[PDB]
């Protein structure tokens, strides 16, 4: 129940596996949200950013108590009818202020830079429309992208489609092309020789 | 409570045109002068100390609590639960089969409803599995435990240690000289075992086998399966054809609506009743050699106002299903724990609800009937507290 | 362009003395969220009332609804209204006052007589059909007065709150006036006024009397001005009708108008809604 | 001085339940002349219910409460207050939200508890504390003391203007649609100001809540009534954001610490708050606002 006494258990636990041949990086927060910090951590603050994909929770978190002071808008966007029926009630005024929800790619203007979350999405619905989505998105004003999908290679750990890196690395790799990009991948969540749940990229714009 | 989905609920009773919900109902008041925890005497001394000059006795019927919409298209009746919801995950068919003993014993020229409050049985129609997961698994761990109790030799050997002069002599200076010492009885090492030992609880082998095996005759009966049936007891409403609508205010509507099976009426008012006593409670006996839960009185005009609807006597025999095996044994500690009261305070609200409900004409329900979402939700309430009782009364 | 702006929702319930509409709103304020309720009747009962009092407490009592409902929308708060007046447009006054706030939405309670009196007639009786109106605004031009412009063009100054900061002073005792301090900026508008072709006339609420200690501050802050009016000594009444008569005297027709820098609301008001001049309102002032 | 002059009064009962305001007041308004009663209670009775409840009501209980009092005050209307409230931390507040509007006074009314009790509950004594003194408080300003802002006087002379609503009416057109803002006709008085200023050396810049994607039917306007302006600033196309933050982001972004602002001219009050409130600079409000 405790981030402290969890740092007591982590090498017995990470030790016992040791010696079964597996060597396991355990951690406290669960992948959802481990992941989410690694984004929260590396976006930063300092541009509007905006959502692709979206049951609310990434925007309540970028909100946290004013604790993070978000001065920008917060762009958002989902093709399921539920959630942009959910971003209607949040503009009764429960808040959403800064939430512009937008369903026709044709109805973002923002002609301003952004940070782009691209949170599971691009598998856990659309399959190599994937292709389309983020290129789509790469063409617009960016400064900073994260994307992340299952790691497949992860399934043996466990009880739509599903890549494994370098599937994944080469669908990044035949999306940017030629473009000036740079590229850093990495993964999210317990590490069981070197493969985690959920594989990473972190694209910037030069 | 929560709004939005309060707000789904009642829209749902008002979609299904459902016209009335339920009382709760509060156990006899206690005896502690006859020990019996559900006092048929104390419970309707009560009403003629409040009023009643006439009053009714039904069986209480062991199944779940089921508002009967009889239409005259016996098609298209349908049955709403306890609270305010459609049962409808049974056999429609097999429900309506059962359901013909009822509708044939009326006569349907301009009447087109008639809604009437019935028991649906057996218990395990929609009881089973609770059946199953609580109440057959509290009778098997116990009688599995005696079991073990029977064939082992745990008891003899406590009884021989507890005889020893090594014992007892603990627990004659150490029954005197507290936490003391200390006791150099060798740490802890004795004080642990000759303490442990003594203040083991040992049980009437035989006596907790009876007692186990009551609750299984009580389960047996009750508690097994179950081709859908209904007993009907009261007829809250007839909705004729002609817009029209009678409130029949009268539990007596038993003896039209089914139930052949014995009720009794007595005209017991100011006193005259204690020499009147003796026949009710002869006969409730018989009822209860005779295998049934227990019985429930109620005033003869079903509603009259600042009044519970009925009180329940649940004899002992079926009382050892909602207490342990244990209650006969324990009956005192427990008559204390009890306060009849809170139910009672409920029990009238509910009751005056649902008759302000009824109240409203059949026509008349709908999501445009705010006098009805008002009601409702009042009654909701109700329910979020009245849940909150002792929930074994 | 495709934002599109969200506005709170008043919602009057029309019906006649018995319809539902206190039952409805009973049960609408404890199932729906952000809502309030603001009924006629219960403010009279704050002044004990059964109902229908002297013209006095009614008209008083409107001037507080109006309050109560306009304070709760700019709140952002959906407010209910149980008119209980439905009358041959009593309506209409309810929606100019307050289309400027909010989305209106109605609810009818239609109810035959026979039924009306589960406890005499209530006319309908109307071509008034009930669209819910979006919010409003208008207010979409300005009639500035048409002006002679001949005469010598020429601004007008108040000088307390708007070029004199009392720090503290008695604003009704303006004898020490010369040891107040200056607005900078409406001083730096009176001062590029002047470089113009715009004669700069002051104009004030000090009485005569001060007048001294008035010329020693404008002298002190090297104030550069043309006129100088005043209050009669021991006038004493309205601040604002003073200015008025000042400038129907004075200056109207005599100069021509460019604009006024003034402070206090009850004037800023006389001078854009009666004598329909433009006038700048340099800080707040409510009294 | 010398003169007489007099402003209506705010009646505050302060004391318990049972104490006996009410009926006081009761008396008070029938017999008196000109006076309003307004109850916290009686308010939290059109919401339905017994006199506690959640602080969501309670503090839009609040917002009417004083709505209305300044409304009548205003009006010129002596009103009496039922304090239920009894505290310090209330007296005190409730003095500062209404003195300035009028000459507050009071009425205690004290009374002992096995007296209190026998009004018929819930046994419980209140915080009379006998503090404060409850001597009359006459009406009070508080604010000719003027204070701006620190800024860098090194840097360049300019003004502000906004243009909806302040140097371009709207002239019926739709507020949020400046596409058709070339039609727009000009507040002259703003415009002449902004004249005589880039006389002087005044940087002029137009800053404007106009989606950015409106410029250039802006820029006609402004060359089509020879408006002389050193910056225009625009909304971000897409933001939608409120005007004063998103005017305010411009402000600090640009115009701060670039240039000295001698004053603005603008509208719309959520702005004017926003300039004068948050950053301490001088604005003259150049017609009503109030959207
Ligand atoms: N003759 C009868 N008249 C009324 N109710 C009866 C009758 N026979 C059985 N019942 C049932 O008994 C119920 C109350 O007794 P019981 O203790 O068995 O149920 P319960 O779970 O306590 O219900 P609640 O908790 O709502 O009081 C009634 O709601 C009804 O379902
Ligand atoms: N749909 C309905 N069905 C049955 N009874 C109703 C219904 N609506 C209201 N009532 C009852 O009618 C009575 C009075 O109606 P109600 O209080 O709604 O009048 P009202 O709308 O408040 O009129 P006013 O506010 O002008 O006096 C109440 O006792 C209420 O319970
Ligand atoms: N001098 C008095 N003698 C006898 N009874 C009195 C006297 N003054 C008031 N009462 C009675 O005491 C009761 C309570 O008085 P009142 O209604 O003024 O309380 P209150 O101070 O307004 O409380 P609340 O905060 O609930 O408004 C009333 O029924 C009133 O008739
Ligand atoms: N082409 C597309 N355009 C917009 N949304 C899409 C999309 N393809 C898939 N999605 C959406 O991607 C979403 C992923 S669920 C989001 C996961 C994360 N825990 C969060 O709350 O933010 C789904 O709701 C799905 O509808
Ligand atoms: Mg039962
Ligand atoms: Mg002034
Ligand atoms: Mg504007």
């Amino acid at each position: 129940k405790s981030e402290r006494q969890f740092a007591e258990i982590k090498p017995m636990f990470e030790a016992y596996f040791k010696e079964e041949g597996l060597d396991i990086d355990f951690q406290f927060t669960d992948t959802h949200g481990s992941r989410m910090d690694f984004i929260v951590k590396e976006l930063g603050m300092e541009y509007p950013i905006l959502d692709i994909g979206c049951g609310e929770l990434k925007y309540y978190r970028r909100f946290m108590r004013r604790n993070y002071n978000y001065s920008h808008p917060y762009f958002a966007t989902d093709t399921d009818k539920s959630v942009g029926d959910y971003a209607a009630l949040l503009k009764e005024r429960m808040e959403a202020d800064n939430l512009y929800f937008f369903s026709d790619w044709t109805d973002y203007e923002y002609k301003n830079p952004v940070n782009i979350i691209l949170t599971e999405v691009i598998e856990h619905n659309t399959p190599e429309a994937a292709e389309a989505l983020v290129k789509h998105c790469l063409s617009l004003n960016f400064h900073k992208m994260i994307i992340t999908t299952p790691n497949s290679l992860f399934n043996k750990y466990y009880f739509h489609f599903e890549w494994t890196p370098q599937e994944f690395q080469d669908f990044i790799r035949h999306c940017v092309g030629d473009t000036s990009l740079e590229v850093t991948y990495c993964g999210i969540g317990d590490r069981i020789n070197g493969e985690t749940p959920t594989q990473a990229v972190v694209i910037t714009r030069k | 409570e929560d709004k939005t989905l309060i707000k789904k609920r009642i829209d749902w009773f008002c979609k299904n045109k459902i016209n009335a919900f339920s009382p709760t109902i509060s156990p006899a008041p206690k005896s502690v002068e006859r020990n019996e925890i559900e006092s048929l005497y104390e419970g309707i001394l009560w009403f003629v100390l409040n009023g009643v000059k006439e009053i009714v006795i039904e069986k209480k019927y062991m199944g779940s609590y089921c508002d009967i919409y009889l239409h005259r298209r016996l098609e298209d009746t349908y049955l709403v639960s306890r609270n305010g919801y459609k049962i409808n995950h049974l056999d429609q068919e097999q429900c309506l089969r059962a359901l013909q003993g009822l509708h044939d014993r009326f006569s349907w020229d301009g009447v087109e409803l008639r809604i009437i409050q019935s028991e649906l049985m057996p218990w395990s129609i929609l009881g089973k599995g609770l059946i199953n997961n609580e109440f057959s698994a509290y009778y098997i761990s116990h009688e599995i435990h005696a079991e073990y109790l029977v064939q082992s030799s745990l008891y003899e050997k406590l009884q021989k240690i507890q005889q020893e002069p090594a014992y007892l002599s603990f627990v004659a200076d150490a029954k005197v000289l507290s936490a003391k010492e200390l006791k150099d009885k060798y740490p802890m090492h004795i004080i642990r075992q000759y303490q442990s030992i003594r203040d083991f609880k040992f049980l009437d082998l035989p006596h907790y086998q009876q007692n186990i095996q009551l609750f299984k005759r009580q389960l047996d009966i009750f508690g097994k399966e179950a081709a859908p049936f209904f007993k009907p007891f009261n007829i809250l409403k007839e909705v004729y054809t002609d817009g029209r609508e009678h409130f029949v205010n009268d539990n007596l509507s038993f003896q039209q609506i089914n139930d052949d099976d014995f009720l009794h009426y007595q005209f017991t008012d100011r006193e005259d009743f204690e020499a009147k006593y003796p026949q009710i409670r002869a006969w409730v006996d018989q009822v209860n050699q005779s295998d049934e839960e227990g019985v429930v009185i109620k005033p003869r005009t079903a509603f009259l106002p600042g009044m519970p609807p009925a009180f329940k006597v649940r004899n002992n025999d079926y009382l050892t299903l909602v207490y342990g095996v244990d209650f006969e044994d324990r009956l005192q500690e427990q008559i204390a724990k009890r306060n009849i009261k809170g139910k009672l305070r409920c029990s009238i609200n509910d009751w005056a609800i649902n008759a302000k409900l009824l109240a409203i004409p059949y026509s008349e329900l709908g999501e445009e009937n705010y006098e009805l979402k008002n009601l409702v939700l009042d009654r909701i309430l109700g329910e979020e507290i009245e849940n909150q009782l002792d929930s074994r009364l | 362009k495709n934002n599109t702006h969200h506005f709170p929702k008043l919602l009057i319930l029309v019906g006649a003395p018995g319809s539902g509409k206190s039952t409805f709103a009973r049960y609408f304020i404890r199932t729906e969220d952000n809502w309030v309720r603001v009924n006629r009747d219960d403010f009279r009962l704050m002044q004990f009332g059964d109902s229908l009092m002297s013209p006095f407490y009614e008209e008083r009592i409107t001037k507080m609804v109006e309050a109560s409902v306009i304070a709760l929308l700019k709140n952002r708060t959906n407010v209910i209204i149980d008119a209980t007046n439905s009358s041959l447009r009593s309506l209409q006054d309810m929606v100019h006052t307050y289309t400027e706030y909010a989305d209106i939405s109605f609810k009818v309670f239609d109810l035959p007589v026979e039924e009306l009196v589960k406890r005499q007639l209530q006319y309908t009786k109307e071509k008034f059909d009930f669209k819910p109106i979006p919010r409003a605004l208008k207010e979409t031009s300005l009639t500035y007065a048409d002006q002679d412009t001949s005469l010598p063009k020429a601004v007008i100054c108040d000088l307390d709150g708007t070029l004199s900061l009392l720090n503290g002073r008695d604003p009704y005792n303006a004898s020490t006036a010369d040891q107040d301090l200056l607005n900078t900026p409406v001083a730096m508008v009176l001062k590029m006024a002047k470089q113009q072709g715009y004669k700069v006339i002051l104009l004030s609420g000090r009485e005569n009397a001060y007048r001294e200690p008035t010329e020693r501050f404008l002298a002190k802050y090297q104030i550069d001005y043309d006129l100088l009016l005043m209050r009669d000594t021991n006038d004493y009444r309205k601040d604002n009708i003073i200015k008025k008569e000042l400038f129907l005297e004075e200056i109207q027709g005599k100069y021509f108008v460019e604009f006024l820098l003034d402070d206090r609301n009850q004037v800023v008001d006389m001078w854009r809604r009666e004598l329909a001049l433009p006038c700048f309102q340099v800080n707040y002032g409510d009294f």
